[PDB]
């Protein structure tokens, strides 16, 4: 009855979506050729008799990764024209992705979204995958979000952004692109989850003892997190939460809507046998500083709202005992105006492990989403970098020649200053 | 979808282009006959960037050849891999430049540009949409420099929104090759600084040293140096032909590297470079490549990076490797050598990864840097120009074709302004 | 020299068996 | 006599090399099929493929890949013949070898399964209507050969 539409933009979005869709197929038992040898209607449609097609859209200006997906194994699954490409990419240029190249393809993307929404009856909302530091993943994502907000508005919108790391960073104009896209999407987004690459590298190394991790492993972890998020809609449990109540429980202020995700427990087969994974133990482990997936130290901030999504063989009495112990713990401190800050959801479907992966099979899992004030330090560092580059007016001529004025840079700087001031005021 | 057209001019340009086409045709598994003899379907998925189909399974390179004498054209036509070039793409004159910039740029260029432009326009319109241009020439030549400058001006006048990549050689610091090297070098630089987008500088002393020491080849012939330059070219352009983990095309590199419109001179590098014998006693891994790229002896431009500060560094990796190792190596090299990087710009390193290693190896990388050490080259060129121009030596060969002292003064002023800019951005 | 090169995508997303 | 294993290994190596160029093989098949019309009946025999070869189809690479496929077929036939020379379950497995490698034999409905994913790389229409059997012929023969060797030893 309830349906969700996923949109993947850019290389990172396309690859993460590919991983999560193969995980979805494995969980639901649908063969890669589309033939299944009654609860999959949320993500999979029906084509006449015996064929199931996913409800997703893949968008990228460059045709390389989309062509690889079309040629790959999952070609008898995706609709032939649900995959949209172009000729030239944005190439780390927000102006190119926002003004010049995307305006001849946003119309087609919107037409396909409308056609997909026509099929559904109980549409819930959209999930958008992109990256802040990429030209297309910033500009085209902002354009698509503004067009969707204009067209529909009422339906909720959620994002899974890859937050650039403070130290391990790839491109050079990432602060410019991130500042511009944040200033554009602050007024249109509803709740944007945050993950990072260096944090996941550290988690993978320290826990699974893998010397040479890779993007495939990172995308598998992200797909596990997304599946844990959507399990409440996909299956039925003792206490399930939908996509509408997430924003209400996690967003206390109109512009403070930047939570972060956490997953536990993550271990390998060698440590799986010599360990007793209990509800209290995993709940305690989910709070340690060296387990979250955003590179920041939680003792520099205070928690505001925490969402717990237990998954598998879970007992409410020991869940409540673990929550009470965590509340009694003195090292973790909360904000004064939030007497109650816990949302608990339980599902009866144990996590599913992809064969040949680096994740051992378990019985319980905890996915945690936290809204905290520690993001102020990250925003401070990012705008300090922006100011340092913009003092000399470097790399500005590309944006100027593509159709942008320095007024946009000034306005974005002012908006980020205002947001940092809002965080500083709210923290006390 | 992304078509690249290649332009050649002069003796050095023609020879380097022949070697480059040989290497590229080897990469895609195309025999000198003209028929596909590959082994995987990945090789012909993107054969449209550099080749055109014709009749039954015959691929012809999309190249234009320009010269004033039929000598090197006949030599390359009678040599190996000479039966794949289109016979209609050989354009040549009859007189010759004779190491004169004025003759190439004012006298015979006028009668050659019409035909070469007609051919280039036909090749450009043959496709659906272009991506950019490439050019291999010599700054210090007589016909290559003038003809390439005139062509660059014409194309930039006609196609004003496409990238232009030039792979030009530069005068050697120790021993020159022509007496009038600084005049042509200065005029070519003055035109290139304004009519291009990114220029890669290559020397000959660096290639001589590399071929003498790394491969212990006691007979360094131009074939080997041209092969090295072609390998660098392929390493630069490989991302537009094969899938990878983190793609990065030419426009992406241009956006990420050049911060100011006039600071667009790069100097490349390559890795690994090991001998035939000592190859057995070395472990080929990512740390070895990271150690090898950041060295003065492994670069193809005769300059010392220790004398200047790096602005932006772009490294393109090929083969199967982990992103974590690359990230840790780049962070380590940026953190332990903070004295060699500018501070007002953070994250001086851009990384790209492909998945098809070069034939005969397992993993390789290409280094491209934009440093402040080009000021030494430009300062030496300007000093030589002033020293010769004070006595008006060899100048009567230029005024006899249409030149004037004003052009020389303006070119010297432009060099002084550019070197002052590089000095003051330090 | 034989060519034994294949992309990382094809060697990772192999058709896994369907569970019961 | 524990000596045909080398021939089997060479055959499977060449089959792997051909499986890499499967896509070009399908393109050549489609081009020659369009050139020779008869587009209402899918491929049913190897002799039909040989006739499509003999018909002017050109394009060089098409002839190369089709010649490679026919060479694999000929070597498989030779192996079916020689396994009896080197000497009930083995008998009818060899009978299946002979009857499948025989040129005049319907192969439109032939299919392969796990671990062979050759049919997953085809588009829906071609997989269910045109080229289901041709790409699924060699792996079945190789599996039969390995099973027969397993019974023999
Ligand atoms: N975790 C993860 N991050 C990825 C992956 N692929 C790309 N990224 C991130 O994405 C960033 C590049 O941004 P993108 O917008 O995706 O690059 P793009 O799609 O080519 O867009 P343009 O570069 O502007 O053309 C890199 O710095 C990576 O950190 C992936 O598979 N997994
Ligand atoms: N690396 C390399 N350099 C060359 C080659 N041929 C010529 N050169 C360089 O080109 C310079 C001579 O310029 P030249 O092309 O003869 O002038 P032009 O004929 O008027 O264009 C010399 O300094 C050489 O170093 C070659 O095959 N390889
Ligand atoms: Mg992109």
């Amino acid at each position: 009855m309830r349906e969700c539409i996923s949109i993947h933009v850019g290389q990172a979005g396309v690859q993460i979506g590919n991983a999560c869709w193969e995980l979805y197929c494995l969980e639901h038992g649908i063969q890669p050729d589309g033939q299944m040898p009654d609860s999959f209607n949320t993500f999979f449609s029906e084509t006449g008799a015996g064929k199931h097609v996913p409800r997703a859209v893949f968008v990228d200006l460059e045709p390389t990764v989309v062509d690889e997906v079309r040629t790959g194994t999952y070609r008898q699954l995706f609709h032939p024209e649900q995959l949209i490409t172009g000729k030239e990419d944005a190439a780390n240029n927000y102006a190119r992705g926002h003004y010049t190249i995307g305006k001849e393809i946003v119309d087609l993307v919107l037409d396909r979204i409308r056609k997909l929404a026509d099929l559904c009856t109980g549409l819930q909302g959209f999930l958008i995958f992109h990256s802040f530091g990429g030209g297309t993943g910033s500009g085209f994502a902002s354009l698509l979000m503004e067009r969707l907000s204009v067209d529909y508005g009422k339906k909720s919108k959620l994002e899974f952004a890859i937050y650039p790391a403070p130290q391990v960073s790839t491109a050079v104009v990432e602060p410019y692109n991130s500042i511009l896209t944040t200033h554009t999407t602050l007024e249109h987004s509803d709740c944007a989850f945050m993950v990072d690459n260096e944090a996941i590298y550290d988690i993978c190394r320290r826990n699974l003892d893998i010397e040479r991790p890779t993007y495939t492993n990172l995308n598998r972890l992200i797909g596990q997190i997304v599946s844990s998020i959507t399990a409440s809609l996909r299956f039925d449990g003792a206490l399930n939460v939908d996509l509408t109540e997430f924003q209400t429980n996690l967003v206390p202020y109109p512009r403070i809507h930047f939570p972060l995700a956490t997953y536990a427990p993550v271990i390998s087969a060698e440590k799986a046998y010599h360990e007793q994974l209990s509800v209290a133990e995993i709940t305690n482990a989910c709070f340690e500083p060296a387990n979250q997936m955003v590179k920041c130290d939680p003792r520099h901030g205070k928690y505001m709202a925490c969402c717990m999504l237990y998954r598998g063989d879970v007992v409410p009495k020991d869940v409540n005992a673990a929550i009470a112990t965590i509340k009694t713990k003195r090292t973790i401190q909360f904000v004064d105006w939030c007497p109650t800050g816990f949302k608990v959801g339980i599902n009866y479907q144990p996590p599913t492990v992809v064969p040949g992966g680096d994740l051992a099979k378990v019985q319980r899992a905890v996915c945690m989403l936290s809204n905290t004030t520690a993001i102020a330090e990250a925003w401070a560092r990012l705008d300090h970098k922006l100011d340092l580059m913009y003092a000399k007016r470097a790399f500005v001529h590309w944006y100027v020649g593509e159709g942008m004025e320095e007024g946009e840079f000034s306005e974005a700087r002012e908006d980020l200053a205002a947001l940092e001031k809002d965080y500083e005021e709210v923290g006390v | 979808m992304r078509e690249i057209v290649h332009l050649q001019a002069g003796q050095c340009g023609n020879q380097i282009g022949a070697k480059f086409w040989e290497v590229i045709s080897d990469e895609h598994g195309i025999d000198p006959t003209g028929t596909y003899h590959g082994d995987s379907d990945l090789q012909l998925e993107r054969i449209n960037v550099y080749y055109n189909e014709a009749t039954g399974g015959k691929y012809v390179p999309r190249a234009v050849l320009v010269d004033l004498e039929p000598g090197t054209m006949d030599s390359v036509r009678s040599g190996p891999f000479g039966q794949i070039f289109r016979p209609d793409n050989f354009v040549f004159g009859q007189s010759g430049a004779g190491n004169n910039w004025a003759k190439g740029h004012y006298t015979e260029g006028a009668e050659l540009v019409d035909s070469v432009l007609d051919v280039v326009r036909k090749e450009a319109e043959s496709c659906d949409c272009l991506q950019g241009f490439q050019l291999t020439h010599s700054l210090g030549g007589g016909t290559g420099s003038g003809m390439g400058t005139l062509l660059i001006s014409k194309i930039r006048e006609e196609y004003p929104d496409r990238i232009m990549n030039t792979f030009s050689v530069v005068p050697s610091p120790k021993v020159s090759d022509t007496v009038v090297e600084p005049y042509n070098a200065t005029l070519s630089v003055h035109q290139l600084v304004e009519n291009t987008d990114e220029t890669y500088c290559i020397d000959n002393e660096a290639l001589y040293d590399i071929c003498f020491r790394t491969l212990k080849l006691t007979t360094p012939t131009y074939g080997d140096l041209n092969h090295l330059v072609s390998a660098t070219m392929s390493g630069v352009t490989t991302c537009l032909r094969f899938p990878g983990q983190l793609n990065a095309d030419l426009r992406k590199l241009a956006v990420n590297m050049v911060p100011f419109p006039r600071l667009h001179f790069f100097m490349p590098g390559f890795a690994p470079l090991t001998s035939r014998g000592s190859q057995q006693y070395r472990a080929l891994t990512v740390p070895e490549l990271t150690q090898q790229m950041f060295d003065a002896k492994n670069m193809m431009a005769a300059c010392d990076p220790r004398h200047g500060r790096y602005l932006t560094v772009a490294a393109v990796f090929r083969g199967r490797m982990s992103m974590k190792e690359v990230d840790e190596q780049m962070l380590n090299v940026q953190n332990k050598n903070s004295s060699y990087f500018v501070e007002w710009i953070p994250n001086n390193v851009k990384t790209a990864v492909c998945d098809i290693p070069p034939r005969g190896l397992k993993m390789s990388a290409t280094f491209i840097g934009n440093s402040t050490a080009i000021q030494e080259l430009f300062k030496r060129i300007s000093e030589q120009f002033t020293a010769m121009f004070r006595r008006k030596a060899f100048l009567h060969w230029y005024t006899g074709e249409g030149m004037d002292e004003m052009e020389f003064t303006e070119a010297e002023s432009n060099m002084n302004d550019l070197v002052s800019e590089y000095q003051q951005y330090q | 020299v034989p060519l034994e090169d294949l992309t990382n995508y094809k060697m990772s997303y192999v058709a896994h068996p369907l569970e019961k | 006599m524990n000596e045909v294993k080398e021939s089997l290994r060479s055959v499977e190596q060449k089959y792997k090399i051909f499986q890499q160029q499967q896509f070009t093989f399908i393109g050549a098949l489609e081009h020659c099929r369009e050139n020779a019309h008869d587009k209402i009946r899918p491929i049913s025999s190897i002799g039909q493929v040989q006739s499509y070869m003999e018909h002017h189809c050109s394009n060089s690479t098409d002839r190369r890949i089709l010649l490679m496929f026919l060479d694999i077929c000929s070597e498989l036939s030779k192996l079916c013949q020689h396994f009896e020379a080197l000497h009930p379950v083995t008998n009818n497995l060899l009978e299946k070898c002979k009857t499948l490698v025989s040129q005049s034999n319907d192969l439109s409905s032939l299919r392969a399964k796990y671990p062979h994913d050759v049919v997953n790389h085809l588009s829906c229409d071609e997989a269910r209507n045109h080229y289901g059997g041709v790409v699924s012929l060699i792996p079945i023969i190789l599996d039969l050969m390995k099973e027969w060797v397993a019974h023999s030893e």
